[PDB]
C-alpha cells in the first residue's frame, strides 16, 4: 500500500525533498531526512498507534528506556539541520531525537525513546520546531516584557538591569553586588531563562570582579558609563579570569578614542560586540568594522532589521527623543546624522546574509523589541533571497542554507558566545528541552507552544470556559509550566563560575536550576555556526559606503515585508 | 455586572471586531486576526439573538468573502470556534472554512 | 492666570558654574578623519590622541561647560575651548591610564601621553 | 560662565529661591536650600558626569562608601524641608542625602555618597521626591487594592481584614491568632509594606494580648464590636504593656456613653482616633472633640476631604446604603443626619489647615477610597489657600509652610503614630528607602515611579513591546521589585515585640522584612511633626456648630477641584 | 495616559454598555448585566458631563424601563452604584431601584 | 486570533479613544488622558491605513486644537508615541508638541 505524498504530509507532516513555506514569505525549508519508518510513524488519539501493547510499551519502568515526553513528528529547523524526527525528552532535557515508540512491535525505535507508561504526548506532526531563541541583548526595565518575549519564541534572556532605573533604561547593566543579588531573586518569579550582566566599568579588578563573585554571567561596557580604554580593559582582564563574556557598546563619540584604539584596549581578548552596525550604539561611523576581526563576536539588535523605507525617519527621532537632542542646535543635528546611517543599515542585511554578522538580538525596551528578534531575523533572510538571490551554497530550490545561516543567530550563536551551549541553544541530544512549536503558517510571528525544561510554559489557546480550547478568543497565555513551583525546575539562572563555587544560590535560597557559564574565553568567530567569516570590512569616513573585497555593500530598502500586516492587529 | 472569567475575555472580541469593522469601512483589506474577530464576534451576537446552532454555522460563511481580505487570508482560516450563551444554555459553534 | 500644570516659576538670576576655579583657554585640533566629541568631566589631557593641543594644558582640568554636555570636533575641526579646574582630592584614575594618581605628576603624565602618541605633548 | 536660571532648572531641576506648581494647584513650592557644586551636578548618559574616571568613581569596592543607588537632582519635599539634593542609597535604606559622585575630581562630594561601579542612577531631575505614604485606615478587603494604593504614591498599608468577610468589610480588624497567622502568610505575597491590627475587643486581657503575641502590630476598637468603656480599657492596657498603638472608631451610638465617657476610659493614654471628624464613625456628633487633647493622634479618613458641593449628598446616601437604612424610618434618617454634618466637614478643613487634625488615611474599601489619600490631602491644601490665603508663617510668596504641614499629614505623622518612623515615613538618612518620584504636572495625582526598599516596585509605563518604555500605552505597571523573592526584601512586615522575641516570623516562614512597632506610648499631640495644636474644640450639640478660641470654624464648600477631571478618564 | 487601575477597569464597563446598547437597538430585551452596564456606564459619563451626584440619582432611574428588560431583571436590580471624577472630585452615585 | 501581549494592550487605547470622541461629540473639552488616547489611536490606524512615519509625524499635530481641550493640556503634553506595525513592520511614531 501506497500514501501519495500530499496525504502523507497531511497526516504526518512532510518528509523527504518536500518543501514548506515560512509564512507568508519566499522562503522555503526543505526536509533533508526523515528518521521515521514508512507505516510505524508513531501518533496519538482514538484508535492511533500510541496505545498500551502497540506504539506504548506497557512493560518498561520509567527509569528503562521510557521517555517523559515524546513530540511525535517534527519538523525540525536548526543549525544541525532541517529534517524530520520524534524528540525524546527526560528529566527535562532532549534525550533522543529519532524515532520513539515500542521495540516490542515496531521498527526503527530508537533504544531510549520508548513510549511507556510515564510518557506524555505533544503532536508535532506539521509543525516546524526550532530551539527556543536566546536574546542576548535584555534591559531588564518592565516584568511585562517576558511574555512579549515568549510569545516570540524567545526563552533565554541574557542582559541587565533594575527596572526602569535610568542606568538600566541605558544599559544593560545590573550594577554592585547588591543590585544583582536583588535581580538573581526577581529572577525566581521571571518564567523564562535568565543571566545577568555586571557593569564593566573600573579602573581597579575588584570593583568590577566582586559582581561575578556576586552571581553575574558577564559584564557590559557601555559608553554611558565610560567605554574607555581602562574600563575595556578591566572587563576584559576579569573575563578571563573569571570565564564569562563581555559584551560592548563602544564611545560612539570618539571621546577617548576611535575604534581602533578600543580594539587596542581589547588587545585580541573575544568580546562580544552589541549592534555592530551602530545606530544602537558605537565608534561613528566606523563601528561596524568590529565584525571582520577574528576575535569579535558581532550581533546586530533588531531596530534595523531589514532595511526598511521608514528605518531611517524612525530612528533618527528615536535617537532624539531619547537622548533629548534639539533639532536646532548643530551639534545634535551632526550626532544624530554622524549615528543613524542608511549605508551602514543596508550594507548591515548584506553582513547578515554573507555570514559576516553572527547573532541577533533585540535591546528589548531601550533601542529594540523584545518580541521580535526570530520576527526580523526572517525577514531579513526573506528581503536578501528577493534582492540578492538563493545563495549560490543552495541545493535544489530549496533556501536551506540561508535557512540554517539566519536560524543560528538567534539560537545558537549567541549560546556559544554567553558561554552557555551546553544547556541552550539547539535541539540536540543533552541539552535542556527549550522547545518551541510553530505553525508554519505563523512561522517566527507567533509561537504556538513554548516548552520550557520540558513542559509548556506559554500557548496561544483560546476561551478557558470552553468544551474545548480552540475557541476564540485565541491569545498567548502562561502555562502551568510557568505557575507554583513549577517555574523553579522549568527555567535556569545562568551564573558565574566563581559565584557557583561560592554558594550564592544557597545564600540568597534561589530554586531555579543554576546553570554555569563556562568556555566563553577560547572561542572565536570561527565558532560561529554558519556565520564565521572574518574579512576587511572597510568604512569610508566621509561617505559611509562598506566595502568588503573591493567590493561596495549596499541595497535598496524595502516597502513591505511579509510577517507584518496579514498578521498583526496592531 | 457579576462578570465571570470567560464575560471579560469576550468583551475584548467584540471590541476587535469594532476595531476591525471601523477598517473594513473606511476600505481596507482586512488582515487574519480582524477577519477571526469579526466573525467570532458575529457568531456571538447571533446566539444572543437566539438563533440555533446550525443557523450560525450556515450564515458564519457568508460574513465576509474572498475580496474582503488580504491574499492569503481564506486559507489561513480553517475553522472559527466560539461559545456562546444560546436560550438554551452555552453552546459550541465552529464554522467551517468560513471565507472561500 | 492661565495654569500650566506643574509649571516653574523661576527666581532671577544666573547661575555660575565652577566658580572660582581657575580658567584657561586652549586651541585644540581634530587631525583624525571622524568626529570627536568630549564630555565636560574627562580629565582633558587623555582624550582621543588625534586631538592636537597642548597637552599640558589640559592637565588637572577638564571642559568649563555645563555639567552633562559636550564640545564637538568635526574632523579637521580646530577651535578654542575654556578649561576649568579639577577638583575634589585632584586625582585621576583610569580613562586612558594617563594619570593613575595625582594630577600633580605633570612629568610622568606626559612620558606617557608622548609614548603612547597622544599629540602635543611638548 | 554662566546659565541663566530657566534653562539651569530645565537641564538639573529647579535650585534655590525657584518655585514649581504642584500639579493644577495654586500651591506653589520653593527651594530652600540645595547640596550642589554648580558645574559639578551628577547626570546620566552620553557624554554625561557620571562615567568612570569622571563622576563616576573606578577605584571603590561597594563597601567603600560607594552606593547602590543615586537618585541624581531631587527636588525632596519632606517634613525636614523642601530641599534640592542627590539621594543615596545602599542595603534597600537611605543612607545620604548631599552631593554625590566622585571625590577624585569634584568639589563638596557627600563621603559616602560616592558613585562606583556598584551604583545604579536614577534621574530625578525635574522631578520631585517624596516618601511613601503611610496608611494607617486600611481595610483589607480586596488584594486589588495595593496597586490602587501603589499608583497614588502610597507604601504602607497599616490596618486590618481578611478580606470581603463583614467583619473586615466595616473594621480594620483581623481578629485572633489564626486569623492574623493566615493574613501575615498572605502579606508575602502583597509589594507594599503592611502591619495588622487585631480586635481590640474584650473584657478580660489575654484574648486581646494573644493577638499582639501572634504578630498583630496594634489594635483596633470599633463600634460595630462593641466600643464600650470595658473594650477601650483592657485594648490601652494592653498596648501599654505591648508598646502598640491602638485606633479607635468610638460609640457613635452614644450607647454607654458620650465623648466624656470614651476620653475617661482612655484616661490619658495615647490613641489614635480614627476619622476624627466622624461621618466615618463616632460618638454623635461632637467626637471631632477629641483633635483638641493632647494625648490623642487624630487623623482624617478620606471621602470628607475637602468639603465639596457633592460631599453631602454622597455621603448621606453612601451611609444609608451600608447601613441598609430606609429613608421613611425616622430612626434611620435621624441617625444618618446626626452622623454626616456639614458644619464637621466644613470645619475639618480648617482643623486641617491649623495642625489640629495631624494625620490623613484612606478608610480603604469601608467608607474611604484606597488611591486618593495624597491626592485629598493637596486637594484641601489648595482650597485652604483659596479660601484663608496664605498661612501667616509664609515667606517670600511660597507655600512651603503649608506644604511642610500637609505633607506631614500622610508621611512622618501616622509614622510617628504607629510606632514605625524609625523604618518609614520620611526622607532621612538611616530609614527605609521608600521613595516617590513625581512629575510636578502629576504630583499628588499619578506616581512616577515608587521605589520600595531601594527596587522601583511599581511605574508609569508604557508599551512592553516597544523599542523604547514611553511608547503608548502609559499605565501603572508592578515592577521587578515586585516579582519573586524580591518581593521580601523590598518590603517590611510590621510587628510587635513580643511576637518578634517569640520567633513568629519563623514560625510562620515569614521571609519579608520584620519591622519592629515601637516608641507608641510615650507620644502625644506635641509629637505631630507641623500639626501640634492643643485646643478646646467645642462642638455644639444642638446646631453642631464648631468652635476654637471663641470662632466658629466655617467654609464653604466648593464646586471644582484641582487634581480631578483634567488628569482621569472615569 | 498614565492609566491607573480603576481607569483600566471602567474602560470595561464603557464596553459592556456599547455592547449593550447595540443588542437594545436591534430590539432585545436587555439581561442582567447589560442592563447594569447601561446604567453604570451613563452615571460616568453623567459625572464627567459634570451633573451632580443629585441629578444622576434621579436620571438614573429613566435610563430603562421594564419593557426595556427581561422578565425579573427590575427586580433583580436593587441598586447600582459608580464612582467616578466629577468636577469636584471622585463621588459616589448609588441609584435605587433603577428600573421599576 | 492569536492575540500577543501588544495587541491586547493596544486594543484598550482604541477603546478610550472612541470614548474620548463621544465625549468630543456632545461638546466636551478633552483632558489629558482623552487628548492622548484620540492622538494614539489615530497614529495606529494611520500605520493600518499604510501612511509613513514622516506622514505621522505631521498628521498628528493637527488632530486635536487647543480649543478641543482644557487649560494646560496643550503643555501638559509633550508628545505621543506609539509604536505600530506598518506595512514595513512595527516603527515607532513620535508627534512632537501635538497640540499648539
Ligand atoms: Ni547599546
Ligand atoms: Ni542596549
Ligand atoms: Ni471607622
Ligand atoms: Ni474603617
Ligand atoms: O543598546
Ligand atoms: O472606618
Amino acid at each position: 500500500m501506497k500514501i501519495n505524498r500530499q496525504q502523507y504530509a497531511e497526516s504526518y507532516g512532510p518528509t523527504v525533498g518536500d518543501e514548506v513555506r515560512l509564512a507568508d514569505t519566499d522562503l522555503w525549508i526543505e526536509v533533508e531526512k526523515d528518521y521515521t519508518t514508512y507505516g510505524d510513524e508513531v501518533n496519538f488519539g482514538g484508535g492511533k498507534v500510541l496505545r498500551e501493547g502497540m506504539g506504548e510499551n506497557g512493560t518498561y519502568t520509567r527509569t528503562e528506556n521510557v521517555l517523559d515526553l515524546l513530540l511525535t513528528n517534527a519538523l525540525i529547523l536548526d543549525y544541525t539541520g532541517i529534517y524530520k524526527a520524534d524528540i525524546g525528552v527526560k528529566d527535562g532535557y532532549i534525550v533522543g531525537i529519532g524515532k520513539g515508540g515500542n521495540p516490542d512491535i515496531m521498527d526503527g525505535v530508537t533504544p531510549n525513546m520508548i513510549v511507556g507508561t510515564a510518557t506524555e504526548v505533544i503532536a508535532a506532526e506539521g509543525k516546524i520546531v526550532t530551539a527556543g531563541g536566546i536574546d542576548t541583548h535584555v534591559h531588564f526595565i518592565n516584568p511585562d516584557q517576558v511574555d512579549v518575549a515568549l510569545a516570540n519564541g524567545i526563552t533565554t534572556l541574557f542582559g541587565g538591569g533594575t527596572g526602569p532605573a535610568e542606568g538600566s533604561k541605558a544599559t544593560t547593566v545590573t550594577p554592585g553586588p547588591w543590585n544583582i543579588e536583588k535581580m538573581l531573586k526577581s529572577t525566581e518569579g521571571l518564567p523564562i531563562n535568565v543571566g545577568i550582566l555586571g557593569k564593566g566599568h573600573g579602573s581597579s579588578i575588584a570593583p568590577i570582579m566582586e559582581q561575578i563573585d556576586a552571581g553575574a554571567a558577564g559584564l557590559k561596557i557601555h559608553e554611558d558609563w565610560g567605554a574607555t580604554p581602562a574600563s575595556i580593559d578591566r572587563s576584559l582582564t576579569v573575563a578571563d579570569e573569571a570565564d564569562v563574556q563581555v559584551a560592548i557598546h563602544s564611545d560612539t563619540l570618539n571621546e577617548a578614542g576611535f575604534l581602533e584604539d578600543t580594539l587596542r584596549a581589547i588587545n585580541g581578548r573575544v568580546i562580544h560586540s552589541f549592534h555592530v552596525e551602530g545606530a544602537g550604539g558605537g565608534h561613528a561611523p566606523d563601528i561596524m568594522a568590529m565584525a571582520g576581526h577574528p576575535n569579535v563576536l558581532p550581533s546586530s539588535t533588531n531596530p534595523t532589521r531589514p532595511f526598511t523605507v521608514n528605518t531611517i525617519d524612525e530612528h533618527l527621532d528615536m535617537l532624539m527623543v531619547c537622548h533629548h537632542l534639539k533639532q536646532n542646535i548643530p551639534e545634535d543635528v551632526a550626532f544624530a546624522d554622524s549615528r543613524i546611517r542608511p549605508e551602514t543599515i543596508a550594507a548591515e542585511d548584506i553582513l547578515h546574509d554573507l555570514g559576516i554578522i553572527s547573532m541577533m538580538s533585540t535591546d528589548a525596551l531601550a533601542m529594540g523589541r523584545a518580541g521580535e528578534m526570530v520576527l526580523r531575523t526572517w525577514q531579513t533572510a526573506d528581503k536578501m533571497k528577493k534582492q540578492r538571490g538563493p545563495l549560490a551554497e543552495e541545493k535544489n530550490g530549496s533556501d536551506n542554507f540561508r535557512l540554517k545561516r539566519y536560524v543560528s543567530k538567534y539560537t545558537i550563536n549567541p549560546a556559544i558566545a554567553q558561554g552557555i551551549a551546553h544547556e541552550v541553544g539547539s535541539i540536540e541530544e543533552g541539552k535542556f528541552a527549550d522547545l518551541v512549536l510553530w505553525e508554519p503558517k505563523f512561522f517566527g510571528v507567533k509561537a504556538d507552544r513554548v516548552i520550557k525544561g520540558g513542559i509548556i510554559a506559554y500557548a496561544q489557546i483560546g476561551d478557558p470556559s470552553a468544551s474545548i480550547p480552540t475557541p476564540q478568543p485565541v491569545m498567548g497565555r502562561r502555562m502551568y509550566g510557568t505557575v507554583g513551583d513549577l517555574i523553579h525546575d522549568t527555567n535556569i539562572t545562568f551564573m558565574s563560575k566563581s559565584s557557583i563555587q561560592q554558594g550564592v544560590p544557597a545564600k540568597l535560597g534561589l530554586k531555579r536550576r543554576i546553570g554555569t557559564v563556562k568556555n566563553c574565553r577560547n572561542i572565536g568567530k570561527k565558532d560561529m555556526k554558519w556565520n564565521d567569516v572574518t574579512t576587511d570590512i572597510d568604512i569610508n569616513p566621509e561617505t559611509y559606503e562598506v566595502k568588503v573585497d573591493g567590493e561596495v555593500l549596499t541595497c535598496e530598502p524595502v516597502k513591505e515585508l511579509p510577517m507584518a500586516q496579514r498578521y498583526f492587529l496592531f | 455586572m457579576h462578570l465571570n472569567p470567560a464575560e471579560k475575555e469576550k468583551l475584548q472580541i467584540f471590541l476587535a471586531s469594532e476595531l476591525l469593522l471601523r477598517r473594513k469601512a473606511r476600505g481596507l483589506k482586512l488582515n487574519y486576526p480582524e477577519a477571526v474577530a469579526i466573525i467570532t464576534s458575529f457568531i456571538m451576537e447571533g446566539a444572543r439573538d437566539g438563533k440555533t446552532v446550525a443557523m450560525l454555522m450556515e450564515e458564519g460563511k457568508h460574513v465576509l468573502t474572498r475580496d474582503d481580505v488580504m491574499e492569503g487570508v481564506p486559507e489561513m482560516i480553517d475553522d472559527i470556534q466560539a461559545e456562546a450563551t444560546f436560550p438554551d444554555g452555552t453552546k459550541l459553534v465552529t464554522v467551517h472554512n468560513p471565507i472561500s | 492666570n492661565y495654569i500650566v500644570p506643574g509649571e516653574y516659576r523661576v527666581a532671577e538670576g544666573e547661575i555660575e558654574i565652577n566658580a572660582g576655579r581657575e580658567k584657561t583657554t586652549i586651541r585644540v585640533s581634530n587631525t583624525g578623519d571622524r568626529p570627536i566629541q568630549v564630555g565636560s568631566h574627562i580629565h582633558f589631557v587623555e582624550v582621543n590622541k588625534e586631538l592636537l593641543f597642548d597637552r599640558a594644558e589640559g592637565i588637572g582640568r577638564r571642559l568649563n561647560i555645563p555639567s552633562g554636555t559636550a564640545a564637538r570636533f568635526e574632523p579637521g575641526e580646530e577651535m578654542e575651548v575654556e578649561l576649568t579646574e579639577l577638583g575634589g582630592n585632584r586625582e585621576v584614575f583610569g580613562i586612558s591610564d594617563l594619570t593613575n594618581g595625582s594630577v600633580d605628576n605633570k612629568e610622568l603624565i606626559l612620558q606617557r601621553a608622548k609614548e603612547l602618541g597622544y599629540k602635543g605633548v611638548e
